[PDB]
């Protein structure tokens, strides 16, 4: 008989390679274990992955706060990029900035230098309430199951 | 000698041939990048900085009489010609072509093996000395670095504050 | 060609032309049609064998 | 055996060369994680949390003028509120994730092996140079004994509403 | 309405036209009788052998066509 | 709007509405209330109502006979009622082509294809049924390799 | 189970009644629980 | 001769033990039609969905994503509520993910064309905690037995919730036994 | 053996890397196929066509010929205004220049998209020639892409590209 499912070609008349690549043993924090190209793990190892990545949230942190912070009227002010008239472009007075590629105004989202800001934060809802595992106020799947063994017909 | 992060270890491709090399290389760009092309790009932004910190600072006091005076030296740009603009960016771009020969790109600007910001620019002849020259090559790289810090603290404050350098420093307004 | 050799026919009026045989005898007598070839598929006739010239046939990779 | 948990078998991982180490490691991290990721890990923790226990007493005993005036009084991670809002913490935050960032990479040594676990080299002062170990040692143990402060300090205020001074005053 | 009896009549073009093209194409000759141009257009057919050689003709093609043909101008 | 009406908003479709709904009414008042024949024409009515509403709010056109119509030419706005469905449809065809094919193949390459054929190995089938999902981009591989195409002067041909 | 009576049911005919049958009731339920989809909803 | 959990059934032949968690449960003899390593595969990814799974329902019913639209503790309410966009978004992400992780080979009959594919093994070991050996068949027994419990804890979880419409933790504090 | 594109792929048979950018991706196998060198032609040629495509697209908003003023900064909506003489007359300029790729490719043979156009003579150096051509690849694919995205942002909103941006009308309302 055969086992389907097997995964192999050969075995179903399909189409394969002939040598199959040997998979080398080396990773890479948010990337894969598999074939590379010689001095990939080196070039782009875990450390370049890691070391990119901090480098991107401390980029961040400028840009999730963008805008023109003024304080000529006495209190600091802030003022979408895209307020700027650039001159020499005809009628494109105003012109893409920074919000063109984060656009966290137009969707309501306060970001800030973490992810999250005061009117855009995690919200964290107690499931427990004031309720009890036994004799509280709620009744509870244990409080079901005492009153139904003290039940009277 | 001594390394700019005594906890890491001297990034591979700094070998101290150029100037101004305390071993500092963290993130390791040098490992990703030719280091005759970032130091072409080292020199040139400090070149720029340099330039543009001493226009800041003369712009604040003098203005030419062709042309009208904003009130900071970042908004003097929005306050003058466009055509004029257009004008000096195209002749930079000549410049920049000329000087490097037509060899704009990184895989043709050092073809001819040029010293990164080696653009025979030596109209007084400052560098003919060979001891002087080293001496000011690592003059150059450090005002070079130094007035990039300073040209972006430059633009950033006064574009905060509103009012120029010399003129927030005079009249000191904490943000807050 | 040979004994025990994949062979397309070219005979225009076969059931098999442009089709792949095995050939199984090749007869040196001196026949019209010597070598002979079985096939898989079956033709209308209900016959799985004929007799080609070896100018009908062509050897296959 | 294991020095702490006489009991419990030494843990595979901890050779106890390293400051600190008693053997105390019931549940095995130690064999899960590399033993240079979870020392630069103790060590940070340490440090951070001796930071903000001191910061937590010296923000009951002083607090800076004009900070009072923003922060409108408030205290703790009331104050850390106020202060988001006021953008002082971006700030902290922008120099700490600057600092992190090679921190990262001292991060990426250790796990080369070049680097020891904490060691930044930060010593202007010269004071290890003396017992290096023996200053490892009163550094871990003021930093687990921060990190333990810390938590009870931040626990007592989400209590009660009082910092750490003020609740041993108002108990 | 419309739409769908006219998709009928492109049904009844396009068969007819089947019927039509393979009796002229398969005229001279097909895999079941490759010698048909020796009998010629209208012959009744081959026999029983090869399976049944039934209509096997060109002008069956023909007769097959005009029933078509009528259904579609029907 | 192309050249008919909203069926939402169109007297002929509300009177054909109004029909069947008074048809099984009429059904309904020979019935005792809660008896499976009135249970069974009230839920005919719910059935008759929900389907026109749904019908009216699709966007449906509607003609003067007060019957929905399909613009099939492949305006945007009535994607749903031929192009979407009909990407269905292929996607599901090409998928029972391909797996078909396959398993072809599969019998093909064995001691007894015929045996295959007409007593199956499903645990094989089963396995290509499964393969089916990527059918296009498998299909275009095999076409661009030169597995699905056969040459000329390997296929079977009658005489001119 | 009997091999003979497993490919019994692997025969053309059964796979095929079992499988439109299985079909069939794919069908039906999906006009059971969402009848009368004369368009695909968009 | 026995499998060890079914004793009266024979031990499932193409079991052999080597797999984690092989109690000898085949009763149905799936394995004899199926080859073990597209099952295995199968298994694992149903048991790290359904891990993903439980964790989400009992998670998002506490601490959710700022938002209206991110806002509900129930469950199968959330599904609706959430961005259609954004869940159109996790689908394509989903599929580009198993098409890169499984190395274009996502079918039946070239899963395990390398020899070097492993069952469930898609090269994911970010933080590199799979590399001893001695703690490597510990941690692959306790994820297939995850998996397994965690499929039985989601299904619980959904079909509780369709009868009882209310959270799981809401449901345990509040019960009400079905009643119609 | 393998694809840089794909590491975990063998590389095509037909793509050995040697030709001006080539990664070895193809994943659906189109070079077995098809003749390299008319994929390569025809890939340079939409290159081309999209380059000019994309930016054309926004020329229009920054700066109108005073002809055209009246036309919409829409791309498509000018378009459909333009007229069918204008139209009529791009199109026989289009035609006269393809009549060179048409003698090119059916009766001649030369390097794939090679019509002799070079008045600058910035093609003449090998090292900048090689970072030209495929800088022409990749530029070419880019604006590809891009003007496949400009012109269904355009179906939608039904505005130009930069009038999209600045209005921050990025998501859609539904098919139009
Ligand atoms: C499998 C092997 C393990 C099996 C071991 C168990 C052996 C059985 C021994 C019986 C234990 C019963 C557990 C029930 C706990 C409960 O329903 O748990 C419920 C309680 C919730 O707290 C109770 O919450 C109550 C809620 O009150 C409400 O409920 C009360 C009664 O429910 C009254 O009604 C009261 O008026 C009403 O307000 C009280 O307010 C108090 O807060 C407190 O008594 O759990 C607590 O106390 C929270 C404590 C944290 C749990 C820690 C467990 C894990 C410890 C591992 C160590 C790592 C920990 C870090
Ligand atoms: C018999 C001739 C004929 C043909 C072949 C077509 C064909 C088409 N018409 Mg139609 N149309 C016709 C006559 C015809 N029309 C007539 C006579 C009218 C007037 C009554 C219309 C009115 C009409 C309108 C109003 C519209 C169409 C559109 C379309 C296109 C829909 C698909 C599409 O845009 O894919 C585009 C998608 C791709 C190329 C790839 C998509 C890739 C992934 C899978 C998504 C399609 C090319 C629509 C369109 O936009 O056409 C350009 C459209 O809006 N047609
Ligand atoms: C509920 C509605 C419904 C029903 C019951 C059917 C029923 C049928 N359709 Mg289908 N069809 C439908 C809706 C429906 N269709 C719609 C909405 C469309 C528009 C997209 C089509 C378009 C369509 C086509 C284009 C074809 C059919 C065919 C068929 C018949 C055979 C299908 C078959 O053997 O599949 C099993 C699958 C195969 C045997 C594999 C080969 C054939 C498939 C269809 C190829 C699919 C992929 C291919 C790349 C598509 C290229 C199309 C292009 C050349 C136009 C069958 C009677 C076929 C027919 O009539 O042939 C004479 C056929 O070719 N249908
Ligand atoms: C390719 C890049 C890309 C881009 C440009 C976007 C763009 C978008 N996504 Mg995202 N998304 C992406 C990849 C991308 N996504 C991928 C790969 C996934 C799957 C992992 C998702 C999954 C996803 C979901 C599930 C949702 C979005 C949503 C959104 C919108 C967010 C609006 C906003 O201001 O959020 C600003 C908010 C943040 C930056 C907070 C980030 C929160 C995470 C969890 C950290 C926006 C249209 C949301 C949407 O459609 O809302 C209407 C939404 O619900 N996306
Ligand atoms: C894919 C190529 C392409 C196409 C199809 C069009 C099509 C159009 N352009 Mg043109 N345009 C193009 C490229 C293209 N453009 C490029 C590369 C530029 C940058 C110089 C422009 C800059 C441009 C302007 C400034 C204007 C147009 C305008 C127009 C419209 C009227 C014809 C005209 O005046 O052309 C003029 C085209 C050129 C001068 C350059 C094309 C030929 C180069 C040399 C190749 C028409 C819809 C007019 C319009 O209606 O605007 C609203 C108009 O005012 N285009
Ligand atoms: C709504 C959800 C939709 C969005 C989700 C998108 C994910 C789609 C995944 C498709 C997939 O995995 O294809 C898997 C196939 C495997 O095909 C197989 O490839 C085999 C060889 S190999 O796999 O390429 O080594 C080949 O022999 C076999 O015939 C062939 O079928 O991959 C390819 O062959 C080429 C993939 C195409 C790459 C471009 C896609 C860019 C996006
Ligand atoms: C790198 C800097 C630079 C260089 C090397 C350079 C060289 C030359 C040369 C020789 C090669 C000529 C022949 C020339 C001629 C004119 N230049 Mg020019 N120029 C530069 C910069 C500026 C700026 C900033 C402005 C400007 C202008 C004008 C006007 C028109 C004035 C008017 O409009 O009255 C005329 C006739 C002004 C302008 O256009 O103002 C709207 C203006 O603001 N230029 N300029
Ligand atoms: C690196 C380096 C240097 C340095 C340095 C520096 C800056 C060193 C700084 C060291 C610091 C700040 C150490 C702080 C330790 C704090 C502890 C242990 C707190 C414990 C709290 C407890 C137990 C508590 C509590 C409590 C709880 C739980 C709740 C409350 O209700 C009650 C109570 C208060 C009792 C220098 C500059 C010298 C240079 C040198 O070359 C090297
Ligand atoms: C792999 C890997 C990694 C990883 C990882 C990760 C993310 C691992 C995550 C693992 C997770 C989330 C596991 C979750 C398991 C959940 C279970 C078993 C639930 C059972 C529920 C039951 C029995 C129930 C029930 C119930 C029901 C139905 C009825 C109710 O009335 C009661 C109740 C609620 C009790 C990282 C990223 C670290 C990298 C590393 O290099 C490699
Ligand atoms: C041959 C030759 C010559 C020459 C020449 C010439 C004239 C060469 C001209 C070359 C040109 C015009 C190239 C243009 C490339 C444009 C690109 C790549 C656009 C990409 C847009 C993107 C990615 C986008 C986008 C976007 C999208 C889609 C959505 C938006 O919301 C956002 C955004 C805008 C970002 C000369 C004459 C000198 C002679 C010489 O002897 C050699
Ligand atoms: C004739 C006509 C009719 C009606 C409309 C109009 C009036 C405008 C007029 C003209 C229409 C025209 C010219 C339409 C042209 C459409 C165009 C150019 C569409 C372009 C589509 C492009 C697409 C998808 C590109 C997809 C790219 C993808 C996935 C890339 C993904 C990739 C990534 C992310 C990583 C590396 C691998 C890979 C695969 C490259
Ligand atoms: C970053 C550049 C990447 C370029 C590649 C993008 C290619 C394809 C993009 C498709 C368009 C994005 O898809 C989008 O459509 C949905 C329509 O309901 C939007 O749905 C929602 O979007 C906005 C919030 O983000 C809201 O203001 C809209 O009112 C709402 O419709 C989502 O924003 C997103 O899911
Ligand atoms: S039945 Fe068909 S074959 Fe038999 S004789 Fe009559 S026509 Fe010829």
């Amino acid at each position: 008989a055969t086992v389907g499912f097997s995964g192999v070609p050969s075995d179903f008349c399909r189409p394969a390679p002939t040598a199959f690549p040997a998979e080398p043993a080396g990773m890479t924090v948010f990337g894969a274990r598999g074939p590379r190209a010689e001095g990939h793990r080196d070039k782009f190892g875990s450390r370049h992955a890691a070391v990119s990545l901090a480098c991107a949230a401390l980029l961040w942190q400028p840009i999730s706060q963008a805008g023109m912070y003024s304080i000529d009227s006495g209190s600091l002010a802030k003022k979408s990029f895209s307020e700027m008239e650039v001159p020499g472009f005809g009628d494109a007075k105003k012109v893409p900035t920074i919000e063109s590629f984060f656009p966290f105004t137009k969707n309501g989202f306060d970001a800030s230098p973490a992810l999250f800001g005061k009117d855009s934060m995690i919200v964290f809802e107690n499931p427990l309430g004031k309720c009890g595992a036994y004799a509280s106020s709620c009744h509870t799947f244990l409080d079901e199951m005492g009153d139904m063994l003290k039940a009277t017909p | 000698d001594d390394l700019a992060v005594p906890f890491l270890e001297r990034p591979p491709m700094l070998d101290g041939s150029y100037a101004g090399d305390i071993g500092f290389d963290p993130v390791g760009f040098s490992n990703y990048f030719d280091l005759r092309w970032l130091r072409e790009a080292e020199l040139k932004h400090g070149r720029v900085c340099m330039l543009g910190v001493v226009g800041f600072l003369v712009q604040e006091f003098v203005t030419l009489p062709m042309f009208s005076n904003g009130v900071t030296p970042v908004d003097d740009f929005f306050v003058v010609p466009a055509t004029g603009l257009w004008q000096i960016f195209f002749t930079i771009g000549f410049v920049e072509a000329f000087s490097n020969g037509f060899k704009l790109t990184p895989s043709d600007m050092f073809a001819d093996d040029r010293a990164p910001g080696d653009l025979g620019f030596d109209p007084l002849g400052c560098g003919k000395d060979p001891a002087a020259l080293a001496r000011r090559q690592l003059v150059e790289v450090k005002n070079g670095r130094l007035a990039m810090i300073a040209f972006g603290g430059m633009l950033h404050q006064q574009l905060l504050t509103k009012q120029g350098v010399i003129e927030q420093l005079t009249n000191f307004k904490a943000i807050m | 060609v040979k004994r025990g050799s994949q062979v397309r026919i070219l005979r225009k009026e076969s059931y098999w032309y442009q089709d792949v045989g095995t050939v199984a005898t090749i007869d040196t007598s001196g026949i019209r049609y010597p070598v002979v070839v079985r096939f898989e598929k079956v033709s209308y006739s209900g016959v799985n064998t004929n007799n080609f010239s070896l100018d009908e046939v062509v050897e296959v990779v | 055996m294991s020095p702490s948990i006489p009991f419990l078998k030494k843990p595979d991982a901890l050779d106890g060369t390293a400051a600190g180490d008693i053997g105390f490691d019931p549940l095995g991290f130690s064999s899960l994680a590399d033993i240079k990721f979870l020392q630069e890990a103790e060590i940070k923790h340490c440090r951070i949390a001796m930071l903000a226990a001191a910061g937590s007493i010296a923000q009951d005993i002083f607090t800076f003028p004009g900070y009072s005036a923003l922060t409108g009084g408030a205290k703790m991670t009331a104050a850390h509120d106020k202060l988001v809002a006021t953008g002082t913490m971006g700030q902290i935050l922008f120099w700490v994730s600057f600092a992190e960032v090679f921190g990262t990479v001292a991060l990426f040594d250790t796990l080369d092996g070049k680097r020891a676990p904490g060691d930044f080299k930060f010593d202007p002062l010269g004071m290890g140079k003396k017992n290096m170990a023996d200053m490892q040692l009163k550094e871990i143990k003021n930093g687990r004994l921060a990190m333990l402060g810390i938590a009870g300090m931040t626990h007592g205020y989400f209590i009660s509403g009082k910092g750490p001074l003020e609740l041993l005053g108002n108990f | 309405g419309d739409f769908l009896v006219h998709h009928a009549i492109a049904l009844g073009l396009h068969t007819t036209a089947l019927i039509l093209v393979k009796g002229a194409l398969d005229a001279r000759g097909s895999k079941l009788m490759p010698d048909k141009k020796d009998f010629g257009y209208s012959f009744p057919c081959d026999g029983p052998g090869r399976g049944g050689t039934c209509d096997i003709s060109a002008w069956d093609a023909f007769y097959l066509s005009m029933f078509w043909m009528l259904n579609t101008i029907g | 709007v192309a050249g008919l009406t909203p069926c939402k908003d169109s007297k002929d479709f509300q009177r054909r509405l109004d029909g069947s709904v008074k048809k099984l009414k009429t059904r309904l008042a020979k019935y005792e209330k809660g008896t499976p024949p009135a249970l069974a024409l009230e839920k005919q009515i719910e059935r008759t109502q929900a389907r026109f509403e749904r019908y009216g709010k699709a966007g449906l056109l509607c003609g003067t006979d007060g019957l929905p119509h399909l613009i099939t030419d492949g305006r945007w706005s009535h994607s749903g009622e031929f192009v979407i469905p009909g990407l269905f449809f292929l996607y599901i065809a090409g998928w029972i082509g391909w797996v078909g094919r396959s398993y072809v193949l599969f019998a093909r390459e064995s001691d007894k294809p015929t045996e295959k054929e007409i007593i199956l190995d499903v645990p094989a089938a089963l396995s290509f049924v499964s393969t089916g999902f990527i059918w296009p981009v498998s299909a275009f591989k095999e076409f661009t390799s030169g597995n699905l195409i056969a040459d000329e002067s390997e296929i079977t041909v009658s005489p001119r | 189970m009997d091999s003979n009576f497993l490919k019994y049911l692997s025969t053309a005919p059964v796979l095929l009644t079992v499988w439109l049958s299985f079909t069939a009731g794919l069908v039906i339920e999906a006009n059971r629980f969402f009848p009368d989809m004369l368009y695909f909803p968009m | 001769e026995k499998s060890a959990s079914v004793p009266f059934l024979s031990k499932p032949e193409k079991l052999d033990g080597s797999m984690a968690g092989d109690v000898g449960f085949d009763p149905l003899g799936i394995s004899y039609f199926i080859d073990v390593k597209w099952l295995r595969e199968a298994e694992l990814k149903h048991g790290r969905i359904c891990m993903l799974a439980t964790a989400g329902i009992l998670v998002q019913e506490v601490i959710h994503l700022p938002g209206p639209a991110f806002s509900s503790k129930f469950a199968l309410d959330a599904w609706s509520t959430a961005p259609r966009g954004g869940m159109v978004q996790i689908l394509i992400a989903i599929g580009l993910i198993e098409m890169v992780s499984n190395r274009f080979a996502i079918t039946a009959t070239d899963m395990f064309a390398n020899p070097n594919r492993k069952p469930g093994d898609l090269g994911f070991d970010p933080l590199s905690l799979g590399a001893n050996p001695a703690t490597r068949a510990k941690y692959e027994l306790s994820e297939v037995i995850h998996g397994r419990a965690a499929m039985m804890g989601l299904s619980g979880m959904i079909h509780q919730m369709i009868v009882s419409k209310q959270p799981v933790i809401d449901q345990l504090l509040n019960f009400k036994p079905v009643d119609a | 053996e393998m694809s840089k594109a794909i590491p975990f792929a063998e590389r095509p048979a037909k793509l050995d890397g040697k030709i001006p950018g080539d990664v070895g991706f193809d994943p659906l196998g189109f070079s077995d196929y098809y003749d390299l060198k008319y994929l390569r032609e025809a890939e340079i040629k939409h290159g081309r066509i999209c380059m000019l495509g994309a930016l054309g697209w926004l020329f229009p908003e920054f700066a109108k010929l005073p002809q055209f003023a009246s036309l919409s900064t829409n791309p498509l909506k000018a378009a459909t205004e333009l007229g069918p003489a204008g139209w009529a007359q791009i199109f026989i300029f289009v035609g006269a220049l393809e009549s060179f790729s048409y003698e090119k490719i059916y009766y001649g043979d030369s390097a794939p998209g090679d019509l002799g156009f070079d008045p600058l003579r910035l093609g003449k150096n090998p090292v900048s020639r090689a970072h030209y051509e495929v800088a022409e690849i990749k530029n070419g694919r880019l604006a590809m892409i891009g003007l496949g995205g400009m012109i269904h942002h355009s179906l939608l909103t039904k505005q130009g590209a930069i009038e999209q941006i600045m209005s921050q009308n990025f998501y859609p309302s539904g098919f139009p």
